[PDB]
């Protein structure tokens, strides 16, 4: 979202966090900034 | 002169006020979109000065 | 310079000038 | 509901709910494994960098410089500024490095 995927191996970052979980395929489109849904608002929501 | 120099460090609705950071993070089709806001803001500040 | 001109020169107080390095110059 | 259902039963529901995960189960409702990774990009010197060489420090010359992702162009000299041991980079009036 904030970075181009190709220009990732040439930047220096301050705080890098990784979040791992397992969801279903209809909810893959849910994980995005500014989204709703029971896995977004009640489980895990990305800020906009 | 201090207002003109200090106005250079604002974003004008872009991701950052530093131009080299914009060029070193994004692909050119989105980079030009990010640059144009800075260009309009700095032209406006120069014309008011 | 006269003494009065020296009071006029000293009374008017003319890192800040190191920050004009963004494309601005002051001409003499 | 308005009634205080103490103990699982009518109108009072367990929060957790696990779905059925089968190899031949329906497409779209299939399991998927997700890692989302988040950054914090700023112009200040940073902590985790990419793999690049460390060259040499050249002074009193017009060079392009890159300290911890803090990039720029100029002449690097030695200055007698008393930085505290946490203070990494200095910045003068009107926000220039």
């Amino acid at each position: 979202y904030g970075v181009s995927p190709t220009k990732l191996n040439d930047l220096c970052f301050t705080n890098v966090y990784a979040d791992s979980f397992v969801i279903k395929g209809n909810e893959v489109s849910q994980i995005a900034p500014g989204q709703t849904g029971n896995i977004a608002d009640y489980n895990y929501k990305l800020p906009d | 002169l201090n207002t003109l120099v200090k106005q250079l460090s604002s974003k004008f609705g872009a991701i950052s006020s530093v131009l080299n950071d914009i060029l070193s993070r994004l692909d050119p089709p989105e980079a030009e979109v990010q640059i144009d806001r800075l260009i309009t803001g700095r032209l406006q500040s120069l014309q008011t000065y | 310079r006269s003494p009065i001109e020296d009071l006029l020169f000293n009374k008017v107080t003319l890192l800040i000038c190191a920050q004009k390095f963004n494309g601005l110059t002051v001409l003499p | 509901g308005n009634k205080p259902c103490k103990g699982k039963g009518p109108n009072c529901y367990f929060p957790l709910q696990s779905y059925g995960f089968r190899p031949t189960y329906g497409v779209g409702h299939q399991p998927y494994r997700v890692v989302v990774l988040s950054f914090e990009l700023l112009h200040a010197p940073a902590t985790v960098c990419g793999p690049k060489k460390s060259t040499n420090l050249v002074k009193n010359k017009c060079v392009n410089f890159n300290f911890n992702g803090l990039t720029g162009t100029g002449v690097l000299t030695k200055s007698n500024k008393k930085f505290l041991p946490f203070q990494q980079f200095g910045r003068d009036i009107v926000d220039t490095t």
